[PDB]
């Protein structure tokens, strides 16, 4: 008496086209924020101390 | 002076008794001076293996060819001289032998059936004669595109299971099946607990029971420990089988999704849905004014010669869909409109059309149970499938419960975004690719 | 006299100068095309000729001699009974569609 | 005879959950479809981004 | 009506068994319907 | 359980000649049929095929309902409207749940008493004649039986149930109006109901079904002539029928022929059986080891009848099968007839007749046909007695009438070995 | 066939022979409709092989010399293995009525007469002209017919 994850996703989000559409939408919004922040973090980490945002404090207070 | 609702209650209940050996005896009494009595058996190609597939059909060919008590044509002469009619039929799950006769000859009729079902000769020379008749019938069936496409639909939708098998069996089996194979098949499936003695007409239940006790008591009610044949579930497979034959003038296409099975309540709402889409052929007089959009479009645009929706039921599965015959350039259009209509029912069946569906189904049910033979068969088959005769009053209640909402939900459950089984035969170059057909389900 | 103004309008409209009958000038929508299809052969062939003659006159920027102009008192609707029925049939179908 | 026509074995291509011919495939159809529509859904969100 | 004809029209025998019953024994009847396939008997 | 009921058939003959008959079976659905003496025998050489188009025109616009409303309205209640024709009668029948009979009845009345036969609707329907005929003619029996009648009669009964090809597209609205006005008259009609009360059916008929000229414009007596029509078409199988004029339905001689038909063999009783008790089949089999089929043929009409047999055999065996079938009839005519045979025949006939009326359709047709042919109702009890009354001498004399009577024959297939009447 | 059958006489004369004979002469000059599209190459070869044989042929020339027609026949028309033969036409009698509604009715009534070449044939030829065998005067009243 138990459905698997995908079978559950199908019934609630993928079967109806309107719900499938709303899943992609909210999916896109939550994805964009998290993808962009995660990607940026990786970038800034790979370039730790080299970017303006990293040395900016040494000159600000303007 | 009598509503349709009261005519339902006035139907005589079906009487059901059972013999010591397990044989069920059921009857519906009427005032007719004629009747139909017969034996329905839970036997059919679904119980056969690749090895003896065709066995049941072979037996049907020998069943009236002579018994130990009435060798050769003796059985035949007896049936004929009393003006009775003896018939039979085999499907994938049931077999039946039945007689139409004067009510007064009920005794001789019950005797003859008992004789047929228990003392069939299966003479060796007759088996060789029937081997040739069956091979000839296989050749004849090959010319019926409808028969061929329905066998293909089963072959692919139930591939790898006993339901994939045809009733008649492969020609190589018809050539090799032996008396031993047949006797084995008979001893194993023709058991009292798997049979129903049904009758409809001017006769009383007690009398039938009397006759049953006298003629079917000796019928075996057992068959070893590993003998009792049992049906396993038959997997349904979304698939397509295409037999391209441009030499044929018209294309036959059959498409179905997996149905619920006999016992399921959903069958009523599904029959209402199929009644809404309906059937059609070039000789119908309604033409462009037909209520079914499919029939209407088909007629005004000359998209097909005929089409029919169907709900073929088996123990725990079935084929729910449609079959159509059309010109090679119309396959795509037919499929497009057909699928369009299934989707329309899933998402927007309207109350007025569902009411039309219900009315058609009501009329189909009652007009069908007209005569002793249809009623008798309904008794035989209902006992085997539902285990009881479902009264018209109950059918009406089940139908009455159906509304647009129910049709949308039940159709969505079986059609919407489900994989279908597709069979095509003839000039089918234009039969849509399976992916396109599948996408058309949503 | 509404009729006074009607005959005046009929002549001002001037399709009668091209030998046309009022129904020959109706804008052909689907109801009208079906009504025309239902016309008996003679009425259909007559309509066709009056239109052909009118188009020919129009092309030459000419009109018929006044004695041949369709007369207000003689112009009758040959299309009305067919068109009315075509419209009633369609209205009926729409009612059933609404159900 | 057309009855000699039998579908070839596809066991080699079938998803594991529809390998048993004595079991209904409807028990896994939701999961099987959900997967595919997850891919589709995710591809759609990635393309929208 | 609701019930489809046993045989739908559009525009097998290879043995005696399948031939038995084909011979005509009564006068022809022709039927046309609004909802059901046409038929010809005898 | 104890049957519902069983009530009796209520009969009523209105003053105008129209017969009403109804049986309340308390069934959930009703069946109403309006039977009319308007079969194809009433067509003349100038309007052949008119009754065929008429049969196809039941859903055309009427004064009280448009074509569209007839189809949608009858389908809305899940009902049915069909038209059946034979060479003598036409039957318009409707089926529906009993609560909807008022609706079906109004459509039935409009179609049969108020057709408009609009010019454009009638023109657009003509193609249907071709489709309907092609479908019917896919049956070799249809070809043979139509040709059989054309060969047997000079007129009337010689007419086909199907529109001649040359007439397709030529049947006019005036022809249809003419046909309906001349034959759809009160004294040539019977309203038969099943599962509806006689009182209402009677009120319906009194209020909406009158149309003087009651007897109408029937037709000339069918004149038997005899002759043969051979249709070469190369089919591997030859279909052939050989008959002689027998007796008008309703006469005593008619029963002797019905019994003779069952002595000879009138159809299979056992699936794939060998027809052990069929005189013609056994005789042929005892001489032809090729596949074949044979059956006694009996067509009885109001003023004439046809009796003989119909064979189906491989082309090369046509002459052997036909001659063997014929010689078997001669022997009956010679007196060689067992009483046990006749008894078996009567059983087949009596059982067959009872089975034919056990369904609503068969019952309605039986009542409907009697209402028009004899304007009365003979119950099964009496019919059975009438069958029993047939003497062996009567069966032998029917056989003798066949043997000595001028024959009519029709065959189709590869006729290279199919005999002519004078070679029999 | 459609072109030939535009002539009512063609219909009538073909049906006349079909009604008069049981075989042979009963055959139409036109292919039955069911055979159209079914006549095979083998049927054609066999027909030619069975009937186009020396003893069943005559080579007739006009404005050509006998010597050359003879050399042609000796060198290219010496062919055996036919069928000279053919079933004797069996007169039967009968009637074929073709209803088609034409304003005019075409009908032929005949009886078996005499084989060509016999003396009785000449009596029938004369009888034919006693009765009238075609117009002699344009728009004339056929006074002597
Ligand atoms: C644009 C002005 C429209 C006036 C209505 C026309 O009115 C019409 O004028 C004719 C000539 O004057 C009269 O002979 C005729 O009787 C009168 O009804
Ligand atoms: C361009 C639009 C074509 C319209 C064709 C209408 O066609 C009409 O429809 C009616 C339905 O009420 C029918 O009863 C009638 O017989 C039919 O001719």
């Amino acid at each position: 008496v138990a459905p698997t994850l995908t079978a559950r996703l199908y019934s609630l989000l993928f079967r109806r086209t309107s719900t499938f559409a709303l899943t992609i939408v909210v999916g896109a919004l939550f994805f964009e924020r998290a993808f962009d922040q995660g990607a940026d973090a990786i970038y800034e980490h790979i370039n730790e101390g080299k970017l303006w945002k990293h040395i900016k404090h040494k000159y600000e207070n303007k | 002076t009598a509503t349709y609702a009261q005519a339902l209650q006035s139907v005589p209940e079906t009487q059901v008794s059972q013999l010591d050996n397990g044989l069920r005896v059921a009857s519906e009494q009427s005032s007719q001076p004629t009747c139909t009595v017969g034996v329905w058996i839970d036997a059919g190609s679904r119980y056969e293996s690749e090895k003896n597939n065709g066995a049941g059909y072979f037996v049907e060919h020998l069943a009236f060819k002579g018994t130990k008590n009435r060798p050769g044509n003796a059985l035949e002469k007896e049936v004929e001289s009393m003006g009775a009619h003896l018939n039979a039929y085999s499907t994938r799950e049931h077999t039946a032998y039945y007689i139409k006769a004067l009510s007064k000859d009920l005794p001789k009729a019950v005797e003859l059936l008992a004789d047929i079902v228990q003392n069939c000769s299966l003479e060796d020379s007759q088996i060789e004669k029937e081997r040739d008749v069956i091979l000839q019938e296989l050749q004849e069936n090959d010319t019926s595109m409808r028969d061929v496409v329905f066998n293909y639909l089963h072959a692919t939708a139930f591939q790898g299971t006993p339901l994939a098998q045809s009733v008649e069996g492969p020609s190589e089996n018809v050539r090799k099946l032996s008396r031993a194979d047949l006797t084995e098949y008979l001893s194993r499936h023709y058991k009292a607990p798997r049979m129903v003695l049904a009758a409809a007409g001017g006769l009383e239940h007690r009398q039938l029971l009397d006759l049953a006790q006298k003629h079917f008591s000796g019928l075996s009610g057992t068959y070893d420990e590993d003998a009792v044949p049992t049906l396993s579930p038959c997997r349904f497979t979304g698939s397509q089988i295409c037999h391209r034959e441009d030499g044929l003038p018209l294309a036959h296409v059959a498409i179905a999704v997996e149905g619920p099975g006999w016992a399921h309540p959903d069958n009523v709402a599904l029959q209402v849905a199929n009644a809404i889409i309906g059937h059609y052929d070039c000789t119908y007089g309604g033409g462009a004014h037909l209520s079914s959009p499919l029939a209407s479009i088909a007629a005004t645009n000359k998209l097909c010669q005929s089409f029919q929706t169907f709900n073929i039921c088996y123990a725990d599965t079935g084929l729910l869909g449609a079959h159509f015959v059309c010109d090679h350039m119309s396959i795509d259009d037919m499929m497009f409109v057909l699928q369009g209509q299934w989707m329309r029912l899933c998402t927007s069946a309207t109350e007025s059309e569902v009411l039309r569906g219900k009315n058609l189904l009501r009329n189909a049910l009652v007009s069908h149970l007209d005569g002793t033979t249809p009623v008798c068969e309904d008794i035989g088959r209902s006992l085997l499938t539902y285990g009881r005769r479902i009264p018209l009053a109950e059918w009406e209640s089940r139908i009455a419960e159906v509304d647009a909402r129910v049709v949308r939900e039940v159709c969505s459950k079986y059609f919407y975004d489900q994989c279908p089984a597709v069979a095509g035969f003839g000039p089918i170059e234009q039969l849509p690719d399976y992916n396109r057909i599948r996408s058309g389900m949503f | 006299w509404l009729e006074g103004i009607r005959k005046w309008y009929y002549n001002a409209a001037g399709f009668n100068k091209l030998g046309l009958m009022r129904d020959d000038t109706i804008h052909e929508n689907d109801d009208v095309k079906e009504a025309i299809r239902r016309l008996p052969e003679n009425l259909y062939d007559d309509r066709v000729f009056r239109i052909k003659r009118a188009l020919d006159l129009s092309m030459r920027q000419q009109i018929l001699p006044k004695e041949q102009w369709t007369k207000y008192e003689e112009d009758k609707s040959y299309l009305e009974p067919y068109l009315k029925e075509v419209i009633r049939e369609r209205k009926e179908r729409e009612e059933w569609a609404k159900k | 005879s057309h009855t000699d026509i039998k579908v070839p074995d596809f066991s080699d291509y079938r998803r594991p959950e529809v390998l048993d011919s004595t079991k209904s495939s409807k028990e896994s159809s939701e999961a099987r479809k959900g997967f595919s529509y997850l891919v589709t859904a995710t591809t759609t969100v990635g393309v929208a981004y | 009506a609701a019930v489809p004809a046993t045989s739908e029209s559009p525009v097998s025998v290879l043995c005696r068994e399948s031939l038995r019953g084909q011979a005509a024994g009564r006068p022809l009847v022709a039927s046309v319907s609004l909802n059901v396939p046409a038929s010809v008997r005898y | 359980e104890v049957p519902p009921h069983p009530q009796d058939l209520e009969f009523t003959r209105l003053p105008n000649g129209l017969v009403i008959a109804s049986l309340e079976n308390y069934a959930p659905a009703s069946r109403i049929g309006l039977f009319i003496k308007a079969g194809s025998r009433y067509e003349n050489s100038n309007n052949l095929g008119t009754s065929h188009l008429l049969r196809l025109a039941s859903s055309l616009t009427t004064k009280g309902a448009s074509s569209f409303k007839i189809t949608r309205g009858i389908e809305a209640v899940g009902g049915k409207l069909s038209v059946t024709s034979t060479r003598e009668n036409m039957a318009y029948t409707v089926e529906c749940l009993r609560d909807d009979v008022d609706i079906l009845m109004e459509f039935l009345l409009n179609v049969t008493t108020a057709p408009e036969f609009r010019r454009w609707e009638v023109a657009a329907l003509q193609p249907q004649l071709r489709i309907d005929k092609a479908v019917a003619l896919q049956n070799p029996q249809a070809h043979v039986i139509e040709n059989l009648h054309a060969a047997a009669y000079r007129n009337a009964l010689a007419n086909s149930l199907y529109c001649p090809d040359y007439r397709i597209g030529k049947v006019t609205p005036v022809e249809l109006h003419d046909y309906v006005q001349n034959h759809f008259t009160s004294a040539r009609m019977a309203l038969i109901g099943l599962g509806v009360s006689h009182p209402v059916l009677k009120q319906v008929a009194e209020q909406f079904l009158n149309i003087r000229g009651g007897l109408g414009l029937s037709g000339a007596k069918a004149k038997y002539h005899g002759g043969e029509i051979r249709e070469q078409n190369g089919d591997s199988l030859v279909h052939a029928a050989l008959v002689a004029e027998s007796a008008a339905i309703g006469s005593a001689e008619a029963n002797a022929f019905s019994v003779l038909q069952h002595v000879l063999g009138a159809g299979p009783h056992v699936k794939r059986g060998s027809n052990a008790t069929s005189s013609l089949y056994q005789a042929v089999a005892k001489g032809v080891h090729q596949p074949f089929d044979v059956s006694a043929f009996n067509a009885s009409y109001s003023d004439s009848g046809l009796f003989g047999f119909y064979t189906i055999s491989q082309a090369a065996s046509a002459g052997d099968v036909i001659k063997a079938a014929y010689n078997q009839v001669k022997t009956i005519a010679q007196g060689n007839l067992s009483n046990p045979d006749v008894q078996a025949a009567k059983n087949k006939l009596k059982a067959g007749y009872l089975m034919s009326v056990e369904s609503s359709e068969g019952f309605l047709d039986e009542v409907g046909s009697q209402a028009l042919a004899a304007g009365s109702y003979t119950p099964p009890s009496t019919v059975l007695q009438q069958i029993d009354a047939v003497a062996d001498a009567d069966v032998i004399n029917a056989a003798k009438k066949f043997v000595s009577g001028r024959k009519s024959m029709a065959a189709s297939g590869n006729l290279g070995h199919t005999p002519f009447i004078d070679e029999l």
